[PDB]
């Protein structure tokens, strides 16, 4: 995504609009919340599993042990994914607020453009014509500065997204 | 022993619940993500985050179908060394 | 020797070269396939990379030590304003009668940029001083309409009284019954019926200003090189080098490579035919 490709009223414009981040943070506590209660359900099964070996010891149970192992070993991959959920949509907030913060302001794109708008009402004589192209150059570094805020933005998100594998299926039991 | 095997398809059984009841508590909260701009960036993130719990989802319902079937073998598996004695 | 293209082929040159902006004037994008398969045919991209003449061409432009600039117009120059709603925000689109061409060098090399609907044209040009620059105008503005110099005397009247005054004026039309203010600074009534036609309806016009570069900055000409045609003569305008003085002057040869060269001796860090 090029996002140069757009001029700064609408790179500016989007990144100040919609409604925040507060759904993410939120989305980051329940996040949290399953990585706890689904730390305790590993837990849990283990000591099950461990129970039911001391309880009943011999060939039977170490061939129901070895049958789980498979799961297990999935619980625990489950697990350690939990765990960078909340870590990476918490970075994804911060790149947000990065980008709304290095955007540049619509005022000062409005200001650009009324001041420029000004100059040319008053330049029946032309001596204001290097002062408008200024203005242009001061424009089009706008452009370049939003355009560069959102490929940092995307780069951030990109990084963060990666690092958030795919669920993979439980494997059964017996 | 047999009720060594019925203890732990209870107690299987009691974690598949727990599995199942963290899931359902906090999905309005993981599926309900927005952008919080309207940029595109913004939206590939929330939409990724919306499917991604939709998939976290989809997976807790498999593991639970796992261990309902673990319970039930348990269980049979304690009905056979109870009805040889 | 000369090279054309649109604004996305310009763009592409850009992304080739990594280039981040040029001229202003010329309106493209800023950088941060089928359409190249295009500038292979024409021989500008060789292999993968742009052809050597090329991008040394399109380098000067990346980082000129000046760029001197003339806005020509069929009518009345708008300045780069299209008056159209649905027309997008940062449009790179100039308006159907604006010609616009930039003229830069790095070291000793001279290269245009000529902008035209929206195709841009690069190539090397021949630059040695102020009279083979207002040639280059000239030449480019008569192309558009020809006209002959208004029959006036030069004359100097301060600036700020003069905007003043023309601002006033302007609210009336420029009508030359209505010049009595400017006519009470001492210009003529020659020069006011003149000035009046070729501020009211233009047939053609041409703003020539330039700009350099110095280490960490930049610095747009004090002074700004302006001329119309109206019924009755071609005019020039410019300020002389400095508060300040328009001076007013019929658009002769002579007159004309004055006013390029004050445009010139207007820029902030001096010499500009050896400046780096």
């Amino acid at each position: 995504m090029h996002f140069e490709a757009y001029p700064p009223e609408v790179n500016s414009a989007n990144i100040y609009a919609g409604p925040g981040p507060d759904s993410m943070l939120a989305a980051a506590r329940a996040w949290r919340s399953l990585d706890v209660e689904m730390t305790a359900v590993q837990r849990s099964f283990n000591r099950t599993l461990l129970s039911l070996m001391d309880a009943w010891a011999g060939p039977v149970v170490m061939q129901l042990m070895e049958a789980a192992k498979p799961f297990v070993r999935w619980l625990t991959d489950l697990c350690v994914q939990l765990s960078e959920v909340e870590r990476q949509i918490h970075e994804i907030v911060r790149a947000y607020e990065w980008a709304h913060h290095d955007m540049v302001p619509l005022a000062q794109i409005y200001n650009n453009r009324a001041e420029r708008q000004i100059l040319i009402d008053n330049n029946a004589l032309g001596q204001f014509t290097a002062q408008i192209a200024d203005l242009d150059q001061e424009y089009d570094d706008f452009w370049d500065e939003d355009g560069e805020v959102m490929r940092d933005y995307r780069l951030r998100v990109s990084d963060a997204l990666s690092k958030l594998t795919p669920w993979k299926a439980p494997p059964p039991i017996a | 022993n047999p009720e060594a095997l019925t203890v732990a398809a209870t107690e299987v059984r009691r974690i598949r619940d727990r599995a199942i009841q963290s899931d359902a508590q906090v999905a309005p909260m993981t599926t309900a993500v927005r952008p919080p701009a309207a940029d595109l960036v913004s939206e590939k993130a929330a939409t990724f985050l919306v499917e991604y719990a939709r998939k976290y989802r989809q997976t807790i319902a498999a593991a639970a179908v796992v261990l309902e079937e673990f319970a039930h073998a348990l269980t049979t598996g304690a009905d056979k060394y109870a009805t040889a004695e | 020797t000369d090279i054309t293209v649109n604004v996305d082929g310009f763009w592409m040159l850009q992304a080739l070269l990594d280039i981040r902006h040029v001229a202003p004037e010329l309106r493209c994008r800023p950088y941060v396939h089928p359409g190249m398969a295009v500038m292979r045919e024409q021989g500008i991209v060789v292999n993968d990379a742009v052809n050597e003449q090329v991008a040394a061409r399109m380098k000067v432009l990346a980082a000129p030590d000046l760029e001197v600039v003339a806005l020509l117009s069929r009518g009345k120059l708008l300045y780069g304003v299209i008056d159209d709603e649905n027309q997008p925000p940062g449009s790179r689109d100039i308006p159907d009668n604006e010609f616009r061409v930039v003229l830069a060098r790095r070291g000793q090399h001279w290269v245009s940029a000529v902008r035209v609907g929206n195709d841009i044209t690069v190539d090397d040009v021949t630059v040695s001083d102020s009279a083979s620059i207002a040639a280059l105008v000239m030449d480019g503005l008569e192309s558009i309409h020809h006209a002959d110099p208004a029959a006036i005397n030069a004359v100097n009247v301060p600036m700020e009284e003069m905007l003043e005054a023309t601002k006033s004026w302007q609210e009336s039309g420029f009508n030359v019954f209505s010049g009595g203010d400017l006519r009470r600074m001492g210009i003529s009534a020659a020069t006011v019926a003149a000035l009046g036609q070729a501020l009211s309806d233009p047939a053609a016009e041409v703003a020539v200003y330039a700009r350099q570069y110095r280490d960490d900055a930049k610095g747009p000409s004090a002074s700004v090189l302006s001329l119309k045609d109206g019924s009755g003569g071609r005019i020039a305008l410019y300020q002389q080098a400095r508060e300040a003085w328009l001076a007013i002057c019929p658009a002769t040869p002579q007159l004309v490579q004055v006013g390029v060269k004050t445009v010139l001796d207007t820029l902030p860090y001096g010499e500009w035919k050896t400046h780096s």
